[PDB]
């Protein structure tokens, strides 16, 4: 288990966690 | 005009039918993390 | 359908989720440069 | 004629479709992750060609099913 792949895993979710949270906050109007 | 009395669902009955699908996923998946060797 | 509620609770348990995982980065990579 | 024949049922119990989604989503998800973890830690030279093309395999079919039916959950009815 090297840091640097669970370190680019972490990245990743928190860049489509990033994306989730721009996309689920702007339907306050649909 | 007007149809009638609407028809009871014949799909399914608790405590057997409802869990064996996602019994059947899990019992899959099992076996799946077991090709490691 | 979703309400008002559910999807105000979703985004504020999503932004504090987000913030935690920014924490935890850093101190992944200070403490294993 | 029309009385010789019974009504037809979903091979699926409605009631079920959301709780069948989340099951065989989260493993996919799950199998997607081991994917892509064992992309990146793992150099040229190492790499097994069958493991990755069976875990993308098991992976792409459980996400295949798990998005069927959430597809199917929201109300489109493919
Ligand atoms: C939804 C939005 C999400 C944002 C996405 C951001 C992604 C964050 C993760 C990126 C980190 C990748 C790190 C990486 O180098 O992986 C690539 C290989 O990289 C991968 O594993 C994934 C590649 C996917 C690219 C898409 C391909 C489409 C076009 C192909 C024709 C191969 O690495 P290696 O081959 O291991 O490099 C050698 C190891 N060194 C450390 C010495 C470099
Ligand atoms: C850690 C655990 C994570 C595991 C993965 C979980 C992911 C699954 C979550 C999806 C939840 C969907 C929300 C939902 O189902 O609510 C919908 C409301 O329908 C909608 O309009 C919302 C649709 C938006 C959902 C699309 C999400 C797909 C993601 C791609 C970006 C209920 O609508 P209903 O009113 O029930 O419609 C059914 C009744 N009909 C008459 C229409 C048949
Ligand atoms: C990998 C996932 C893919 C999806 C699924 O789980 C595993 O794999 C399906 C099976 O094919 C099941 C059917 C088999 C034929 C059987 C005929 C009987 O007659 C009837 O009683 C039940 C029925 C239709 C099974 C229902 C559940 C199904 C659809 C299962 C799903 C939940
Ligand atoms: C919904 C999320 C939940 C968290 C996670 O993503 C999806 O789901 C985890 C899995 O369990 C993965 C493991 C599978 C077995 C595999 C055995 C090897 O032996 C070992 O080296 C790597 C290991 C443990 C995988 C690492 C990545 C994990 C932990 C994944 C996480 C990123
Ligand atoms: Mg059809």
């Amino acid at each position: 288990s090297q840091p640097a792949g669970w370190q680019s895993l972490l990245s990743f979710t928190i860049l489509f966690l990033a994306w989730l949270a721009g996309f689920s906050s702007r339907l306050f109007a649909v | 005009v007007q149809s009638g009395p609407r028809t009871p669902n014949p799909y399914a009955s608790d405590n057997s039918s409802l869990m064996f699908p996602i019994l059947v996923a899990f019992g899959v998946f099992i076996p799946t993390l077991f090709c490691l060797c | 359908m979703i309400t008002d509620v559910q999807l105000a609770i979703f985004a504020n348990m999503l932004g504090v989720s987000l913030f935690l995982l920014v924490v935890l980065y850093h101190y992944v990579a200070v403490n294993n440069p | 004629e029309l009385e010789a024949m019974s009504r037809y049922t979903s091979p699926v119990n409605p009631a079920v479709f959301p709780h069948l989604t989340v099951v065989l989503l989260a493993i996919g998800m799950f199998f997607t992750a081991w994917f892509f973890v064992y992309e990146v830690t793992s150099t040229k030279y190492t790499r097994d060609i069958y493991k990755e093309l069976l875990i993308s395999l098991v992976a792409s079919l459980f996400m295949g099913f798990g998005v069927l039916f959430l597809l199917l959950w929201v109300g489109i009815y493919v």
